[PDB]
Formats: C-alpha cells, structure tokens, sequence
C-alpha cells in the first residue's frame, strides 16, 4: 500500500481569497488525479495527471507538483465550491484514496428564525403527541436548542437534524423534534423551544399553551 | 609470413606482440584512464546509437591512433620494404574492425532490456503505455543497425583487396626466381594455385580466432554482473557464481564432447578416397588392353569399396545421436535454470531475455576455436608443401 | 454517457447479492470497470476491477475471496456479486469506466450508487402529518408549514410538494433512526397572501411498501 | 529413371503419378473422413507425445499402407525385376518419413503457447505458481524431443543406403556391357564418379522439393486459423487477412528478390576460372621449354586476371549490402506488426510467439524451392553426359 496523506483536513475561505490543499504520498507515484464531491451525489474528476484540466470547468482550478508533493489550487473561489475533495493515486493494483478536506465559506453573520409546531388531530387519535421547532437561516454553524415545559427544562426524547452549507447564500437549518405520549402531554400546558447563537446574547423565545386553543 | 610482404618472420612479429603487450597493460591494469580525468570524461554511456561519439569511445581511439603510429614508423624508418603501408596498416585496420563489430553486438544486446520491461507493462496495465513509445524504441533500433551494415560492407570489401596483394606480392617474388625453379617437378600447379590458398587460409583463421577471444573477453563481465539477480539454481542450491559456471560448462561440454565423439571420420574419408582412387587407376589401365581389366579383379576392387563405405555409414550414427540431442536440449537448457527465480518474482520480462541472449552469444564464441583448428591444418599441409619446394 | 445502477437492497445477514450497472452510449470493450465502496463515514475505499476485452480481472487482498467481479461483453453490462454479508458491509457501492484505449473526453466517469442495508428487522408503512400554525399568528409578511413522516422502515422516503410545482424557499432535512425506526420532516414558507387562498399538499412516496399518500394542509 | 533400376522408365512414374492423385483426391476433398465414423474417431487431438496413437492418426496410417501395397503387388506382378523392393518400396518409406518429421514441428509450435501463458501468469502475480508445474511442461516438451530424434537418425541411415544401392545397380549395369564401351574416352571417369554423382544428387533435389510443398500446406491454415485476433495493421488499416498477405509477402520478397539482385555473379566466376586456367596451361608449355614463358606474356595474362578478378570484388557490394540489411530488419519485423494488438488486448504473450515461429517456419520453406533449381541445373549437365555418352 501506498498511504496517502491530505492537509489541511478542514478549511476556510472567503470570496476572492486563494486556497491551496496538499496532498503527500508515501513513495514516487507520477500518477495523481483530484476529485469533487458535492453532498449527496457521486464524485468528479477535475486535474488529470496532475496537470491537464478536463472537459470544460471553470479556469480558477490548477494543479501543479511532481515526485511525491502536489498541490491543488482555487484562485477565486465562489458560493458553489462548498464540497469536499479527494485525490487518488494510481501506479499499482491496489489503489489509494485520500482523507478530504472539507471546504466552507464565510460570510456576513445572520439569525436564525424560529417557528414551533404542535402536534394535530391525527397525531392525538395516534396516542402520541410530538411538537416540533424550526430553526431556519443561521450562520455560522454553532447553534444550541433549548427545551421547556411550564419552566421546567425537560431533556429525554429530543431529536436533532441539520442540513448541509447551502449553496446559493450559505445558511444553515435545524429541526428539534420532542414527543411525549397523550398522559404526559395533558398533564402541563405551556410548551417552549428556545435558541441560542453567538449573533445574539438573548435566548430566542417561541412558547404556546394548550388551553388557548 | 615470407620475406616480400611482412618484412620478416623474426625480430618483427616478436616486436609486434611485446609492444602490444605493453600497451595493454598500461591501459587495462595500470590505469591510463586518467587521462580520462585530465579531460571532462563522463563516464556514463547512452544506450542509443549515439554512444560512439562519447569521450569514452573517442578517448580509445585516439590512443590506438598514437600506439599504432609510433610501432609503424619506427619500422618504417628502421628497415625500409615496398609493400610496407599494406602490411603494417591493412593489418592494424582488420584488428579495430573486428573489435568495432564486436562492440556493436554488446549495443544491442543491452538494448533488449527496456523493450520487453515495456512491453510486459503494455500487456499488464494498458493505461501507462501508448504507441508512440514503440514506435521510438523501433526508432533506435533501426539507428544501431544502420552503422553495423555499413562497416560489415565496408570492411568485407578492404579484406579482399588485402589478399589479391598478398598474393600479388609473393607471385611477383617467385617469378623473378623462375629460371632457377624450372626442373622442381609440379611447379606451375604451385605458382598458380598454393598463392591463393595460403593466403586466404591464414587471413581467415587469424581473423576467427581473434573474433572468438574478444567476444569471450567482452561477455564474460556482463554475466559477472547479472548473476547477482539468480542466487539459487534448480537443483544445486545456492552458489557463489553459479551462473557463469553454469554457462561455461553447458557450452564448454557441449563443444567439445561433439567434437571428440567423432575425431574418428577423416581417417575413414581418406580409406574411401584411396579405394575409389584404386579402383579409377584399374579401370583406366584396362580400357585400351583387353586382358587388364578382368571380372574377378574388378569384382575384388569394387567389393573392397563396398565394403569400406559401409563402415563409415555405420559409425556416423554415434555423431548424429550427439549432435541432435544436444541441438533439440539447448532450447528448453538455458530457460531451465531460471525458473525457480521466476517463480519467487525477482527477475522481470527483459532480463530474461538479455540471459538467454548471452547464453547463446558465449555458446558462439565457442566454436569459432575449433573451426580454427581445422583451417591451422590445411594451412600447415600447403606450409611444407610450400617449404619443401624451396631450395 | 449514462450508466444505470440497480435499486435499494435490504438483506439478512448470512445472504449473498448480486448489484449490476448498465452502460449506455460506448462500447465497454474500451475501457475498465471497477467498483469502489463508501461507507457512511465518507472515506472511499477501493473494491476491484477488469479488463472487459479479455477478462483479467484484479482485486484489492483485503477483498479477496469476499467479492467478485464479472462482464458481459455482449450486451453492455457489469456485475458484483457479495458472499457472506455480515453487519459491517452497509454501504454504497459506485461503479465507474476509464478509458484506456480510446483517449479523448473526460477520462473517469461515475454511477450513481445502491445502498445495500444488511438488517433483521421486518419492513413498516411510514405515518405522514402535515403541521399548521398556532393560533392568530398571521400577521406576518409570510407563513411556514411543515409535513412530517414518521414510524418507517427502510429508506428511502420521496417527499414533494404539489408534485413538483413548488420548489422555492424548501428545506428537507435527513432521516434519524431510532428504535429501527426512521423520522423526517419537510419545511416550506410562503408569502401570508399565497395561503390559504391556495391550496398547498405534500405527496410521500415509500415504494418499499409500495405507499403513496397526499396531505393537504388546512388551517386551525 | 534408368532401365536397371526402377523397374520402367515409361508408365511406372505415369502410373503412380495417377494412383496418388486418385488416392489424394479421394481422401482429402472427396471426404474419407467417413471412414472415422465407423470407428470411433473422437477428432480431438492431445498435446503430448500421446497424439500418434490417436484412431485420427491410426485410420491414416492404414490407408497408407493398404494404398501403397496394391500399387505394389499390381507392379510385382505385372513385369518383375530385381531391385523391385528397393526401388518401390524404399521411395514409399522416405515419403512417409519426410511428412512425420513435418507433423513432430507442427506439435512442437502447438506446444509453445501454454508454456509461455504460464510464464506471463507467473511474472505478473508472484503467488498464483509453483515449480512443479514447469517441470510438467519440460517433461512433456522432452517427450515429444526423444521420437524426433530417433526417427531423424534412423532416416538418415536408410536414406544413405538406399543412395548406394542405386550406384551398385547401375554400376553393375555399365560393366555388365564393358566390351562395347572400351573405346569411347573418359569411360572409366564416367563409370567411376558420374554414377554415385548423379544418384546421390537426384535424390537431395526430389526430397528437398517435396519437403518445401509439405511444410507450406501444412502451415498456411494454422495462419488463416491464426490471423483472426489481428484486425488493424500498423499502416495499412483494415485487411480481411492482414496476416497471411504480409508473412507471405515478406518472405517472398526477401527470397526472391536476393535471388534477383544476385543473379550476375556467376558468369564473372567462369570468366574468372578461364583466365587462371590460361595462365597455367601457358605455365606448363613454359615449364619445359626455354622460349615459351618470357616476362612480357606472363604480364599480360597476370594483368587480365587481376583486372577480371576487381569486377566480381566490385559487384559483391550490391548483394552484401540486400542481404546484411534484410537479416538485421527481420529481427522486429515479425514483432512491429502487432503493437496496435498488443494494446487493443487481443493476443497475450504465447500467441506472440507462435506467430514469429510460424512466419520462421513460412519463410524457411520458402528457401528449399531455390535448392531445389540450383541442384536442377546440375543434375541436369551430369544427365546429358550420361546420355551422349552411351550409344
């Protein structure tokens, strides 16, 4: 086996900036090529012997590098390079894949909006009752949810999703499910999911109470 | 080696060899190769035809230039000749030709190497190898051969000319003796014919057994040093140089046991042609008397003919086994002792074939030594015809 | 170029699998075929390939005697077949063509991948929920809604809305498991005078279970 | 083709030419291969030296012998002889023996394209072998060596054998008439050397002419067989059969056209061979007498000799030149053909080597051919001196 390995394992940029990611092997190969993979779908090449740029991609990637030490270039990068990248080696009959380096991009800081849901008929003729927050809009990617019922912080059966960096204006996402069943649920009134973020120092409020509606 | 051409059988060949002998060990074993460091000498060698403009190559021949220089006009001033241009520097030129075509076949034969590594990759991995490369390495290949073809035509074309004017010469000498040489019966069959035929037998000898020595000087190092990939051989085990000794006894073994399994057959051509002779001389007696030619007498002639040649066809069959025995074993011999190598993976598709080649190039120059042998004989037998036909 | 790889799988441990990708516009005796493994911590890791022309066909050791590759030269096609399926060999399995004798294009193109889930828990039906706002809450400029599906087993859930029509200001966020069961949800804002003056659904597709269900959202 | 040996000079050869066209022509195209679905004739051929045993050899080796018994017996009844069972039955034997030894090379070149599969399989992947299997195929390849060997030094015994029993018939024939022939000269020469000349001379022609026609139609279909992995050439483009029109060009080319470029030197050595007889014959009258040589004549015919012998010296240029430079391509002319098939992935290496056997063995059978006018030429002048000399 020839191990390969790949640095800086996590990166930043900004819009306009330069970015460089080695990748240094572990003996002479002459054979290198680098991928992309966006999130969920199948990977692409772009530098082809560590020099030839493909079929038609835009002009800002460059390869260079020979021996063991080579290099991959972005020379103004965009809102669309948000992905993570590969390099493999070639001159043998087992071959070896990179580690990747996850790519982000900054920007300017945003708040998250935030939006609760309760559970509907349906979900009452079920037996279980479930209410759900929204968390939409945020930047950067540190962001903590909060639970409380009559308040009382209540932490068993919380469920956490986040999407990935977008890629048109670079947000993030998260939805906070919590469910109970009818017993526990009938026994309190007021519910809350609270946010906090580094934009702001105030835990962001949403609260409802059963007996309103 | 006559006193016409060649000034003299003596002082002159003994002078030939101890000047050569110096030359030689200065340059081999006491290093003149320095001369090598005066200058901006490499050291390293290209593979492609273009190694016979390298300071390496033209280093040496500036220095056989000079040693051939001072030997020929010390004799040129010493003792003067007519024929001497001829015999001093048609002999020197023979010499480095044949040293330059021996040079030309260690060329080629380094060069089988990369060929096959690229074409065991071109089998194995598909994607590392394109056209091109072939094509450049056919390019080369065509490059060395193209030198090799013009010196041989070259070189073939001086040598003819070199005997016609040794025999020139030595003509030239009797006839200006031929009053006295009248009486010696068979004189004329002499003159026309022994000229020729000593002449062309000691220039073809001496050239063969020339070519035999530098081939085996040239080919031994390189087997010295691609043994060091075959450490262990089929059945012995494990031997310092087991190669090389190896190759110099199939070969040696070889040569020679055909050789001595039928020294026996001239002995029986000559009993034949003595027969056949009997039988031709009873046969023309009796044409024109008719009583010398009888049906016994000619029946007893043609029983012992008979007779005679039925020998011979009986012991050529030991000869026949030998001979294609061993020639029908030597294609499978020199692959079997590779096989434990091959096996282990140590030794690639390229130097396999660089081994079998040496192995065949060292089994040549084995038997250019005992064609030698077979042409000192006829060379000695028109000798003292020759010797004794002088006063 | 397009290669067609197969569907979702779900097996038990102890079976064996046979995936097959298809290539559509060029001749696979021109190039490789191999087969690369991604397991869900995104490291890529390197199967096997062969050489369609003649069939020499070269494995990865760790690999060997685990999987094997074969292709059918006549109609464009290649297999995989895995022995021994045990509950680290959950992953996704891309198939791919080089060209070696033909050059010229791009030289390395994907498929598109089939999750192969090795499990011993039995198949579900998923339940579908759509959400309204609390009470009295639009006087805002726009309005969210949500669909959430809940209670299924396996992946992967289809879900839309208005089949298509509207794919603006959407988020889907990924599946959770929890007690082999999976749970998502689905968030869509408009405009507070685009709803309810409009009618707005979500459609779930399981085709596991071969289930097909459409929600409409309607106020409280 | 005399009366004494060869039972008739007249309708034996018409009559055997017409039998072994019938018998020809009744097995090959008319399909005899009926016969072998009486018995059980699998059709499938083995490897190793197991493959003369097989009913697909056996059935042929019946038919042979049942076809040349009746010819025979028809014959050894019809007008006997003396020498009937040599003259027949010796000629049948050396036929027979000349297609074995062509099928024992057939087998061989079969044999070399798994041996050198397992050395590629062996060099790429250094676990997939061990040594027991190679010495399995070097066991069979000696299997198949050893019958080679024998049949070829039994043959070469009978075939001498056979030379001298035609020489004592005819020998005995002559002298059986000796009165009659006492007075025409040269009549003990003739009956001395001609006989054995022309007998042994007539039979190298005939066997090595048939010889060449066995080795062409029994390698040109394993090429058409062959030629169907080889669809590109390296220039040309697309041919239905690339393959057989480039070896059969090739060869012939090489051949026939050295033989063209070459074809003027023989004249220059009779001119050459006159001039030095006259120089001797003016030598013998001058060995004698005192007025016949003077300096003046022996430099005029010294002078033509040396001018005729510079001619042949310069013409020799042209055919060294063709021949040193066709011997030097043709080591990578077989192997140029087949780069673009080497990359396709068509032919592995063990079908690289059967086809530069087969192009070795095509253009080999191709030289026979030449041999065989060459030997024409002369049997023929030796013909009209046996002929004129006999009344």
């Amino acid at each position: 086996d020839i191990v390969m390995t790949q640095s800086p394992a996590i990166l930043s940029a900004s819009p306009g900036e330069k970015v460089t990611m080695t990748c240094r092997a572990s003996s002479s190969v002459s054979y290198m090529h680098w991928y992309q993979q966006k999130p969920g779908s199948s990977p692409k090449p772009w530098i082809y012997a560590t020099s030839n740029l493909a079929s038609g991609v835009p002009a800002r990637f460059s390869g260079s590098g020979s021996g063991t030490s080579y290099s991959l270039t972005i020379s103004r990068v965009e809102a669309e390079d948000a992905a993570t990248y590969y390099c493999q080696q070639w001159s043998s009959n087992p071959r070896t894949f990179g580690g990747g380096t996850k790519l982000e991009i900054k920007r300017a800081d945003a708040a998250p909006t935030v939006s609760i849901f309760p559970p509907s008929s349906e979900q009452l003729t079920s037996g279980g009752a479930s209410v759900v927050c929204f968390l939409n809009n945020f930047y950067p990617k540190d962001i903590n949810v909060k639970w409380k019922i009559d308040g009382s912080e209540r932490q068993n059966g919380v469920l956490n999703s986040w999407t990935d960096q977008d890629s048109k204006d670079s947000t993030y996402s998260m939805s906070s499910t919590l469910t109970l069943t009818k017993d526990e649920y009938e026994r309190h009134n007021s519910y809350t999911c609270e946010a906090t973020h580094k934009t702001s120092t105030s835990p962001i409020v949403k609260s409802f109470n059963r007996n309103e509606c | 080696m006559f006193k016409s051409f060649f000034p003299k059988p003596g002082t002159f060949f003994l002078s030939a060899f101890v000047w050569a002998l110096i030359a030689v060990i200065f340059w081999q074993a006491g290093g003149g190769d320095w001369v090598a460091r005066i200058t901006g000498a490499s050291g390293q060698i290209p593979i492609s035809a273009a190694r016979f403009w390298s300071l390496d190559f033209l280093i040496f021949y500036a220095y056989y230039i000079v040693c051939v220089g001072l030997f020929a006009l010390f004799w040129f001033i010493y003792s003067p000749h007519r024929w001497q241009y001829w015999s001093i520097l048609g002999t020197a030129l023979i010499i480095f030709v044949t040293w330059f075509l021996v040079e030309v076949g260690v060329a080629v034969n380094a060069w089988y190497a990369p060929f096959y590594d690229l074409i065991q990759t071109a089998l194995s991995s598909p994607h590392k190898v394109t056209i091109e490369q072939f094509y450049r390495e056919v390019g080369v290949f065509l490059g060395i051969a193209l030198i090799a073809v013009v010196i041989s035509v070259l070189n073939n074309f001086f040598v003819s000319h070199y005997v016609f004017r040794w025999r020139t010469a030595m003509n030239e000498y009797y006839m200006a003796n031929w009053q006295q040489l009248r009486h010696i019966e068979g004189a004329a069959q002499r003159v026309q014919e022994d000229t020729m035929r000593f002449a062309s037998t000691l220039e073809n000898m001496g050239v063969s057994f020339i070519n035999a020595i530098m081939t085996l000087i040239a080919f031994l190092p390189v087997l010295v040093t691609l043994s060091a990939h075959v450490p262990e051989l089929p059945i012995i085990g494990h031997i310092p140089y087991g190669l090389v000794i190896a190759a110099i006894v199939w070969s040696l073994m070889g040569t020679g046991l055909l050789a001595v399994v039928g020294i026996k057959l001239p002995g029986l051509e000559f009993k034949n042609q003595r027969v056949e002779a009997a039988y031709r001389k009873e046969l023309v007696y009796g044409e024109d008397d008719a009583t010398r030619a009888t049906p016994p007498t000619v029946r007893e002639l043609f029983s012992a003919v008979r007779k005679n040649y039925f020998r011979l066809y009986f012991h050529y069959m030991y000869f026949n086994i030998a001979r294609i025995l061993y020639l029908q074993v030597d294609n499978v011999f020199g692959l079997f002792l590779l096989f434990p190598s091959i096996v282990a993976g140590t030794i690639t598709l390229g130097l396999m074939t660089q081994i079998t080649n040496v192995f065949g190039q060292v089994r040549g120059a084995f038997q250019y030594l005992i064609n030698s042998w077979t042409t000192l004989v006829e060379l000695m037998s028109i000798y003292k015809r020759l010797r004794s036909f002088e006063h | 170029l397009k290669l067609l790889d197969s569907g979702a799988e779900l097996v038990k441990p102890g079976a064996s699998v046979k995936l097959s990708c298809t290539a559509s516009g060029f001749n696979i005796k021109d190039t490789y075929m191999y087969w690369v493994k991604q397991r869900p911590d995104q490291g890529l890791e390197w199967i096997g390939r062969i050489d369609p022309a003649n069939g020499n066909s070269k494995y990865d050791p760790k690999f060997q005697g685990k999987a094997t590759i074969t292709a059918d030269t006549s109609s464009n096609t290649a297999y995989l077949q895995v022995s021994s399926l045990t509950s680290e060999d959950t992953a996704v399995y891309y198939c791919a063509r080089w060209l070696v004798r033909g050059r010229r294009g791009t030289m390395d193109y994907w498929g598109q991948g089939t999750s192969v889930t090795v499990s011993s828990a039995k198949t579900t039906a998923p339940s579908v929920y759509p959400l309204a706002p609390v009470c009295g809450d639009t006087t805002g400029s726009s309005v969210t809604l949500g669909c959430l599906v809940k209670g299924y087993f396996p992946e992967p859930v289809t879900l839309t809305w208005n089949s298509g029509s509207l794919s603006s200001g959407v988020h889907t966020f990924p599946a959770v498991l929890q007690s082999d069961l999976y749970t998502l949800s689905s968030s869509v804002t408009v405009t507070s005078s685009t709803w309810p003056s409009q009618s707005i659904t979500c459609n779930v597709a399981h085709p596991a279970s071969s289930t097909k269900v459409d929600k409409k959202i309607e106020p409280r």
